[PDB]
């Protein structure tokens, strides 16, 4: 007997400046929605558009592929929730893809001990960018941070790696096991989640 | 020596972009946080009329000489509003120190970037027609209004537009560095 409560578009994020997705949640304290319709228009156009892809981002999502995504242009979007009894509209959301960039974690993190001749031995860390980021043209710029700690230490040690995809750490505790992770952010935007940890045993003769 | 110029230009652009973003956030949180300023920002930027690439493919379609000259026109067009932003704010008896400080550095750093870009154009395209055309900003009376809400809205829009154009110029310069120096193998 109730129309839906007021929905809310609570997040948008772009993993690479080329596509983005947004997510909404149904309001509580209304009836169950049988359909949602997300519509939007853009700065400087009057045309209204519907969400072009309700599938790719999973449940309650709108995914904007490359042909629908641009930078430096405000999207003004809203989602309506409807059932047989009535309908309800979210607040309008103003979104610029420029400001919601958050990459996926770096890939292929690998760690090694290297002990060369009368040069300090070191831990050698290596990784790769997330896939589908276009760094080679300079369209995207990625910055990386490493963290590492032994089990039971109260603090992580953090190392800024800038734009490198390998790094050397010198002051390790001989004999200790370390958990190592890596994360990345665009030049301007949000840090990714940390990658899955890799583990390394530092040998005794360090 | 292209590589030193490009590295310096990109340091300056990335630094300006970051400062403009922090300035806009501080102004937003202090003066506009609760209100419909964002709705009045829509379509308010003096550089909108310019034909600018809006995604990677459009950027890739734009030849380098037009691309460089695009960046230069954008930067030249911001000299006037940045000068008046700093003048207007510095002449207020109780100016926000964190806001004023950023505006003054963006004003001085934008000049240095434009000087680097003029050097880059002379090295890479030594015989272009020296052609000055860029969009005119003329929003000074609105920064000057006695109405506090109209005033803060005009400032909001200028700082929103500055955050956008600085990010954009930084991104275009990073693309061009990769294209010109590295054949798109950064
Ligand atoms: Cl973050
Ligand atoms: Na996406
Ligand atoms: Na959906
Ligand atoms: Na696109």
């Amino acid at each position: 007997m109730l129309p839906p409560g007021k929905p809310e578009i609570f997040k948008c994020r772009s993993p690479n400046k080329e596509t983005f997705t947004c997510w909404w949640r149904p309001g509580t304290d209304g009836g169950l929605p049988t359909n949602y319709s997300l519509t939007y228009h853009r700065e400087g156009e009057t045309l209204m558009h519907e969400c072009p892809d309700y599938i790719t981002g999973g449940p309650n999502s709108c995914h904007f592929g490359k042909q629908y995504t641009s930078m430096w242009r405000t999207y003004i979007m809203m989602v309506n929730a409807t059932n047989q009894m009535g309908s309800s509209f979210s607040d309008e959301l103003y979104v610029d893809v420029t400001y919601i960039v958050q990459p996926d974690p770096p890939l292929e993190l690998a760690v090694e001990v290297k002990q060369p001749e009368d040069r300090k031995p070191y831990l050698w860390i290596k990784w790769s960018p997330p896939t589908l980021i276009d760094l080679k043209t300079g369209w995207f710029t990625l910055l990386y941070e490493i963290r590492l700690k032994p089990e039971k230490a109260a603090e992580w040690e953090i190392h800024f790696a800038g734009q490198q995809t390998e790094f050397k750490i010198l002051s390790l505790h001989p004999g200790q096991k370390y958990l190592v992770q890596v994360r990345c952010k665009p030049d301007h935007g949000y840090w990714s989640a940390w990658s899955p940890a890799t583990f390394i045993q530092i040998p005794s003769d360090f | 020596m292209l590589r030193d110029l490009f590295d310096r230009a990109v340091v300056l652009s990335h630094y300006i972009a970051n400062l403009s973003s922090e300035m806009f956030s501080e102004f937003d949180k202090r003066y506009t946080h609760g209100r419909g300023f964002i709705t009045k920002a829509i379509n308010s930027c003096h550089t909108s009329s310019l034909a600018t690439p809006e995604d990677k493919e459009q950027a890739q379609q734009m030849n380098q000489k037009d691309f460089l000259s695009l960046i230069v026109s954008i930067l030249r067009s911001w000299n006037e509003p940045l000068y008046h932003l700093v003048t207007e704010v510095r002449g207020m008896q109780e100016a926000p120190e964190a806001i004023l400080s950023k505006a003054v550095e963006i004003e001085e750093q934008t000049k240095r970037l434009l000087e680097r870009m003029e050097l880059i154009v002379s090295q890479v395209h030594p015989e272009t027609k020296e052609n000055e055309i860029y969009p005119v900003w003329s929003g000074l009376p609105s920064l000057q209004m006695a109405d506090e809400e109209s005033r803060l809205s005009a400032y909001y829009n200028l700082l929103h537009c500055l955050r956008r154009d600085s990010h954009k110029i930084d991104n275009y310069l990073k693309l061009l560095k990769c294209r010109i120096i590295h054949n798109n193998n950064c």
